[PDB]
RNA sequence: AUUA
């Protein structure tokens, strides 16, 4: 209830799209990888950016 | 003797005019093309047979043919004066092809010709007809159009199911290469409508009077009115062209910074959801003379027909 | 060939004003069309210089609509009379094709300047 | 367009 409040107050009338709430306030991320070629382009190493 | 080699250098203008006849002498050329007709006894959108035209392809420095044609036609004397007057009124628009009126004798009599310069081989109606009446048994026009504009190469069609949408979904990427041409044609159409309104000319716009570069011609069915009170009729044009606007994705350039295909994308904030003004700006930019009220939000519509129209 | 209404249309008669009930007797060459479902006028011409209103009578008589007009345009005509000036109007909401129809017919059947 |  702090990140959600922080992004709600920035809205000009209190309404925000639902598709950007997990994108900016979620704490955990889950990735499903088909094969190794896709793996080495998305989550290579120990830290990645998304 | 003379004639063919004198008509050639009379059609040959004053700019560079490296011309070559399209297998003719002084006679006309016959082709099979698509038109949009309404003349009180016939109507429809079909493929008729053109009869009165002589075409000269243009060359360049290394003597290899290019996509530029000089189309000269002969007709009566009254249409000559009418078209000359309308063109003189409309000649300053940058979206109007360059006409050239001269007189030449084929016999003891003298007949008038009208010559248009630097057109393409196919018009917009040909593309619309090819895409809206698809038949894989004979699609030569579509293949020619695709290969003459660097959408693909001639060996792309050696594949089978190259046209299918479920198999080979790469045909979408192949088709999406004409969107910029379509968008430039739309902009030139808006320019032409503005010029017609300012000059005081009344006429109906069809797809077969515009080539694939956007230029306009054929002012044979127009009339004259007081300046500032012109009115173009653009119902059939937009209505028939509409299904092609999404197949080729003509509005892709509107997601870039300066409507330029070489700059990065626009970065909207994630909290914006209205976009009610961008829709109006797009409508005013591409559909200015479509005369029917447009509601960005379908909650203000009057009935189900208006809902369909705005959706 | 895409022509703008070969078979033409017929007629022009009746009235006009500037503030609702200002239409007294007849101040309009209210032009054209008697459609197949009933009389539906298209174009309005005014020997006067400023009008915003009109009242065309039809069928029942009790049903005669107080039409809202639009800002006018002006031109001079090549009539045998000589100097003759009106101020052109169209009924509001008239789509482009109808204005093209009436303008083409007026210009190509009768002489104007 | 087959009205040239
Ligand atoms: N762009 C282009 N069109 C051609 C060519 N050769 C034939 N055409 C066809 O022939 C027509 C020639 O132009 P024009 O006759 O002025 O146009 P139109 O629509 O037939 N009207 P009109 O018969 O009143 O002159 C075009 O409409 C087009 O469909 C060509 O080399 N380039
Ligand atoms: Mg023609
Ligand atoms: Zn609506």
């Amino acid at each position: 209830n702090d990140a959600l409040n922080n992004i709600i107050n920035n809205a000009r009338d209190g309404c925000v799209p639902l598709n950007i709430i997990p994108l900016t306030t979620a704490a955990k991320l889950m990735v499903v990888i088909p094969d190794y070629n896709t793996y080495k382009n998305t989550c290579d190493g120990t830290t990645f950016t998304y | 003797s003379a004639d063919a080699q004198s008509f050639l250098n009379r059609v040959c203008g004053v700019s560079a005019a490296r011309l070559t006849p399209c297998g003719t002498g002084t006679s006309t050329d016959v082709v099979y093309r698509a038109f949009d007709i309404y003349n009180d006894k016939v109507a429809g959108f079909a493929k008729f047979l053109k009869t009165n035209c002589c075409r000269f392809q243009e060359k360049d420095e290394d003597d290899n043919l290019i996509d530029s044609y000089f189309v000269v036609k002969r007709h009566t004397f009254s249409n000559y004066q009418h078209e000359e007057t309308i063109y003189n009124l409309l000649k300053d628009c940058p979206a109007v092809a360059k006409h050239d009126f001269f007189k030449f004798r084929i016999d003891g009599d003298m007949v008038p010709h009208i010559s248009r310069q630097r057109l393409t081989k196919y018009t917009m109606a040909d593309l619309v007809y090819a895409l809206r009446h698809f038949d894989e048994g004979n699609c030569d026009t579509l293949k020619e159009i695709l290969v003459t504009y660097n959408c693909c190469d001639d060996d792309y069609f050696n594949k089978k199911d190259w046209y299918d949408f479920v198999e080979n979904p790469d045909i979408l990427r192949v088709y999406a290469n004409l969107g910029e041409r379509v968008r430039q044609a739309l902009l030139k159409t808006v320019q032409f409508c503005d010029a017609m309104r300012n000059a005081g000319i009344v006429g109906v716009l069809t797809l077969d009077n515009q080539d694939l570069n956007g230029n306009w011609y054929d002012f044979g069915d127009f009339i004259q009115t007081t300046p500032g009170s012109g009115v173009p009729v653009v119902d059939s044009y937009y209505s028939l062209l509409m299904p092609i606007l999404t197949l080729t994705r003509a509005l892709t350039a509107e997601s870039h910074v300066d409507t330029d295909l070489t700059k990065p994308y626009i970065k909207w904030d994630l909290l914006k959801y209205d976009f009610t003004e961008e829709r109006l700006k797009l409508f005013d930019r591409y559909f200015k003379y479509w005369d029917q009220t447009y509601h960005p939000n379908c909650v203000n519509c009057l009935d189900d027909r208006c809902i369909l129209h705005c959706a | 060939n895409n022509e703008l209404s070969p078979v033409a249309l017929r007629q022009m008669s009746c009235a006009a004003g500037t503030t609702q009930t200002a239409c007294t007797d007849d101040n309009a060459l209210a032009y054209y069309n008697t459609t197949k479902g009933g009389r539906f006028v298209l174009a309005l011409l005014s020997d006067l210089q400023d009008l915003k209103w009109a009242r065309f009578p039809k069928s029942d008589g009790t049903g005669t609509i107080y039409t809202e007009l639009e800002p006018p345009c002006r031109f001079v005509t090549d009539t045998p009379k000589g100097p003759k000036v009106k101020y052109l109007y169209f009924i509001k909401g008239l789509n482009n094709l109808n204005r093209g129809m009436v303008l083409g017919s007026l210009a190509a059947t009768v002489r104007l300047q």
